[PDB]
RNA sequence: CCACCCGAGAUUGAGCUAACAGGUCUGUGAUGCCCUUAGAUGUCCGGGGCUGCACGCGCGCUACACUGACUGGCUCAGCGUGUCCUACGCCGGCAGGCGCGGGUAACCCGUUGAACCCCAUUCGUGAUGGGGAUCGGGGAUUGCAAUUAUUCCCC
């Protein structure tokens, strides 16, 4: 095998190698088979071996299985006429009733169609002849051994036929789709799953990439579009009352067909929607979610105009009864409209909403409060569709003019809907300013929406934060000159002494929103105005000032970045000067501002960071959880920043540590501060800080395990947990005994209160080492807790 | 983490099945009508009730449960 | 041009290969009359004798037979022959003819088309 | 579930080895008695027995036959197996030996080549050739050993 792979008489040597496949020894036969496979795949000898195939199969009851195994391994490397003759041989041997030879032949077809042979090996005409020759078997419906691989091999064959010539493949596909629908009546769930997977894969790979070439299909199609419509009617006639068991699979197949083909298959697709609406009218339908997903996929592919032409909403104004049968269509439209036109939303959903709201108010003022609530909920539901319509509009350059004044009035004097309108605006922006004329129209109406939103946010009492987020993004998408004008007006309103505190705070929030969207001169003037406010005794004014400083330093590029590199020295001086008089809430944004000036800090700035260190640690033990998160992130950030000031990372980390080491010496709360800081640093700089040094810190933690204060003990336990998680078991084994001895002589009350942390620590130690060692070296009572860990290791399995 | 308590569950089910009409979508309006409706011991229980009923009226007004 | 069906009875399965032929019914290389249980040879010929000799003039059926005993064996063979005729006249011949022969077969014996669902209980 | 805006607070502090009938098992007594060339079955060696048979109560196998028995021919399975399961040839009446191969297993046994059943011959209503025990001789395996028949084969 090796010699023939490496290299008239060569044909004789190959014949001598080939002729002993039928040798009865399982080891000789397998070696010869693998040798022939390695020689052919490593060809002028394919004709001779294929002739040997046909001849000694025709001469032959156990060698046929072995020879069909070689046919499985060797069909792709055969010439076209020999492929045809071997295929005829496989049909001749599956004319017999033997299950094993038929299984080997269909597995050979699986390996032939799976490798995707070229035009020289398998042509389109030969593939079609082989595929149509395979339609004579289908023994019954429910054999479950040959059926799954059966439709698998002509799944692969249909994929190959589409790959060779797409129009013929699409033409022959739908009758196979009909046979798949027919064999979805099998009592075995595996047949249903295989059919669903095969049809889904065929629709995704063979039909979906040719979506544009086929074009729109109607009821009078001629070419492959008719084939598209005809496996559509196959899968749609697979929705009748014959199944009652495959409806989830048929709904999934409908969903993937809608996603594949709806945009050009819409003229014929309506009756499927009518039947799907009729199925949901059943008393007890367990496939409600699957049907809703299928209808949502149809809506996503097409859009609600043709869907409502097919299955209309019966909530058009005045109804007689109170049980709306198609009330699920509005959640479907809300959840699944993404690529439709806004003009349909206007011209269909605005007057209907106005009439329903008027009817609800007229019924509410007439005494009936049950129908009015239903109508108000209905109009709220059908005007939550606007974020769906604002997903990807195709005519928002011409239809947004028809909604500007309406949305302005609705965000002015309609509070219960306001958030959704805000959300809709945000949703529109977040995925609708891809083009330039669209963004120009949004700016041209932004110059009108801005006073309305500012007056809405500045009113006394309201959903202020949704309006604020809308203002933030909506001002990131607008021109800078009007931003400068409104920033000047907001600075005038802030500096005016005749304003109330609530108004001052609201205009400071507007200043926060307007700060990152201005130019460098306006940002510098705003920074000069806000700089004296950092020492104000009011915590709110200082908080908004630090939020302004955080927002102007947040942008990585733009006028804010140029302002940062222009005024870094003054910013450092001011932030170091205002350290002493910072209020407790104002710690939370300020750290972020410091964060925003650490990531782009130059090498000559060690004094600033080593002066900021105790503030950051005291903020790691701040009251606010957001301040703690910001201080931990800032510690990680300056740890990263010292990894840029020197060539050796480990030495820089050691310097960063000896800048924070004395904090374990001072006050008790400062000791707990430093232990928590080292605990957070140990989880991020695991090996780079140096294992032996870890051990030293661990030893110090054991001394801090002797402290009376509960906070220091808790922080030490957290550090020990992080160290056991992080540093190596070989390095642990030198220092198990000392830390567990320090744990053992803790206290009675300290052990009783912190029983869960000690339990988890003993669990980690027993998992990482022997149970008997920790059993021996601990004192008496701890033994009981120790043994409990064992059944976890026994009964988590 | 945080989980809802069963007493809050049963009390909010009573409030939903009894007086859904005057309930709305705003948090504080729901809280004040809730403290108007029932016999009520505690502030924190009231606020948990108000938050839970507000979230489930965000839920059920999309579709029935 | 050809169909392949099976007939099951207990364990015995007989696969019938039906083709447009010249009027030969071959069962494992042997004709119907030269199957060994000649006491029970009429059951194997009941479709052929009952339905007549007429339209069997161009039908070639090769039956490959495996498993079971002798009585269940010949019943599986005869039900496979009947099902092969039904399937062939369903596929390549008109609908009403196969409906008619199904009506006659069900009118004579129900087991000629459907198999016995009961089998050896553990 | 995560992150974030607002908010003073989106989690900062206090209290909670003990209980089990949930399972189940050989540690602590200077524990009460009784025994210890009267070994709480002391170790090994050789040979027997568990089948022995007048009799009762019962599980099963084979039958009393003609719907049978003998002879020849015919054709169909599954649960399971194996480093002792066996494929092939020779010597063989015949159990079995001899030379050779596979299988640590949907592969080799093994298309598991079954038996009643069917198709032909003879027997012909009697302790019959039905039914086969109980005995007499030889032969061949299994095993250190077949004598109290181990087992099977031929009259």
């Amino acid at each position: 095998a090796t010699l023939l792979r490496k290299q008239p008489v060569t044909l004789q040597v190959y014949h001598g190698l080939l002729s002993f496949t039928v040798h009865p020894k399982p080891k000789i036969r397998k070696a010869a088979q693998h040798g022939v496979c390695s020689v052919l795949k490593g060809h002028p000898a394919a004709i001779s071996t294929a002739k040997f195939c046909i001849q000694e199969i025709e001469k032959s009851a156990t060698t046929t299985l072995h020879m069909l195994t070689l046919l499985k391994d060797l069909l792709p490397c055969f010439p076209e006429g020999l492929v045809k003759s071997c295929s005829e041989t496989l049909l001749r041997v599956m004319t017999l009733s033997h299950v094993l030879v038929t299984a080997c032949a269909m597995q050979a077809f699986h390996s032939l169609f799976h490798a995707r042979p070229g035009l020289s090996t398998l042509s389109a005409e030969l593939n079609a002849q082989i595929i149509t020759a395979l339609y004579d078997y289908v023994p019954s419906e429910n054999d479950l051994q040959p059926l799954l691989a059966w439709l698998k091999v002509m799944e692969k064959a249909h994929i190959n036929l589409v790959r060779l010539q797409w129009d013929l493949g699409l033409g022959h596909l739908p009758r196979f789709f009909g046979t798949a629908v027919t064999c979805l009546l099998s009592p075995h769930s595996q047949v249903l799953t295989a059919a669903t997977q095969s049809l889904k894969e065929i629709l995704k790979e063979c039909v979906a990439p040719h979506m544009a070439d086929i074009g729109s299909v109607t009821s009078s199609a001629s070419g492959p579009a008719q084939s598209v419509a005809k496996m559509f009617r196959a899968v749609e006639e697979g929705l009748t009352y014959k199944f009652h068991a495959a409806w989830s699979s048929v709904l999934q197949l409908l969903c993937v067909f809608f996603e594949a083909c709806g945009r050009q298959a819409h003229p014929v697709m309506r009756k499927c929607l009518q039947s799907l609406c009729d199925l949901r009218l059943s008393p007890h339908f367990p496939h409600t979610a699957a049907l809703d997903q299928a209808v949502g996929a149809a809506v996503t592919s097409m859009g609600p105009e043709v869907v409502l032409q097919a299955v209309p909403l019966e909530i058009d104004g005045s109804e007689e009864t109170l049980d709306f049968p198609r009330s699920w269509l509005l959640p479907v439209i809300r959840d699944h409209v993404q690529e439709t036109r806004l003009g349909f939303f206007t011209t269909y959903f605005l007057p209907l909403a106005n009439t329903l709201k008027s009817k609800a108010m007229d019924l509410a003022q007439a005494g009936s409060t049950v129908e009015s609530k239903i109508y108000d909920t209905l109009q709220w539901q059908m005007w939550t569709l606007l974020p769906g319509f604002c997903t990807r509009p195709t005519d928002v350059a011409i239809s947004f003019k028809g909604l500007a004044r309406t949305l302005g009035m609705a965000i002015s004097e309609r509070p219960d809907l306001r958030v959704t309108v805000c959300q809709a605006l945000r949703t529109l922006i977040t995925k609708g300013c891809q083009a330039e004329a669209d963004r120009a129209e949004v700016s041209r109406f932004a110059k009108n929406f801005l006073p309305i939103l500012f007056n809405l946010y500045g009113q006394p009492v309201a959903p202020r934060r949704a309006v604020l987020e809308t203002i933030r993004t909506y001002l990131t998408i607008t021109d800078t000159q009007l931003v400068n004008s409104l920033l000047e007006k907001a600075s005038e309103k802030v500096l005016d002494p005749a304003s109330s505190d609530f108004t001052r705070l609201s205009v400071l929030d507007l200043v926060v929103a307007l700060a990152p969207c201005a130019d460098e001169a306006a940002i510098s003037k705003l920074y000069s105005t806000i700089r004296p406010y950092l020492e104000s005794k009011a915590h709110g004014v200082q908080k908004k000032a630090y939020r302004v400083l955080e927002e102007v330093c947040a942008s990585p590029q733009g006028p804010g970045a140029l302002f940062v590199q222009s005024h870094l020295e003054d910013l450092k001086k001011t932030l170091l000067d205002s350290l002493r008089s910072t209020s407790s809430p104002a710690k939370r944004p300020r750290l972020k501002c410091l964060l925003h000036i650490v990531r782009k800090l130059s090498a000559e700035h060690k004094e600033f960071i080593t002066a900021l260190i105790p503030e950051v640690i005291l903020c790691t033990k701040e009251v606010s959880v957001g301040a703690r998160k910001n201080a931990f992130a800032l510690l990680v950030e300056m740890g990263h920043a010292f990894l840029r000031f020197g060539s050796n990372q480990e030495e820089a980390l050691q310097c960063y540590l000896v800048l924070i080491y004395p904090g374990l010496v001072g006050a008790v709360t400062m000791v707990s501060c430093s232990i928590l800081a080292l605990t957070h640093l140990l989880f991020e700089f695991k090996g780079l800080m140096g294992t032996s040094t870890v051990e030293q810190l661990l030893e110090n933690v054991c001394l801090l395990l002797a402290s009376r204060t509960r906070d220091v003990v808790k922080s030490a336990l957290g550090f020990i947990k992080v160290a056991v998680t992080v540093m190596d078991v070989a390095h642990l084994a030198k220092h198990v005994q000392l830390v567990m001895e320090a744990i053992g002589k803790l206290s009675d009350d300290m052990r009783r209160h912190f029983r869960m942390k000690l339990r988890n620590l003993f669990t980690k130690f027993i998992r990482k080492f022997g149970f008997e060692l920790v059993k021996r070296l601990l004192p008496e009572e701890y033994h009981r807790v120790l043994v409990n860990i064992r059944k976890a290791e026994a009964r988590a399995k | 983490g945080r989980v809802r308590t069963k007493t809050v569950k049963k009390a909010a089910r009573v409030i939903i099945e009894k007086y859904y009409t005057r309930l709305g979508n705003d948090f504080h309006t729901n809280k004040r009508v809730c403290e108007e409706i029932a016999i009520i011991p505690s502030k924190k229980l009231r606020n948990k009730i108000a938050g839970y009923v507000t979230h489930l009226m965000k839920r059920i007004q999309r579709g029935p449960v | 041009q050809s169909v392949q069906v099976f007939g099951r009875k207990k364990t015995a399965t007989a696969v019938a290969h039906c083709k447009r032929g010249n009027g030969l019914i071959k069962v494992n290389g042997r004709p119907l009359e030269m199957i060994e249980p000649r006491t029970l040879q009429y059951k194997l010929l009941e479709p052929v004798l009952l339905l007549g000799k007429e339209r069997f003039a161009g039908v070639d059926i090769r039956v490959r037979v495996k498993g079971g005993g002798h009585v269940a064996q010949i019943y599986a063979i005869r039900q496979s022959i009947s099902k092969a005729l039904v399937a062939y006249y369903q596929k390549y011949v008109d609908e009403a003819s196969k409906k008619e022969i199904k009506d006659i077969l069900i009118q004579y014996d129900r087991t000629l088309l459907v198999a016995d669902p009961r089998r050896c209980e553990s």
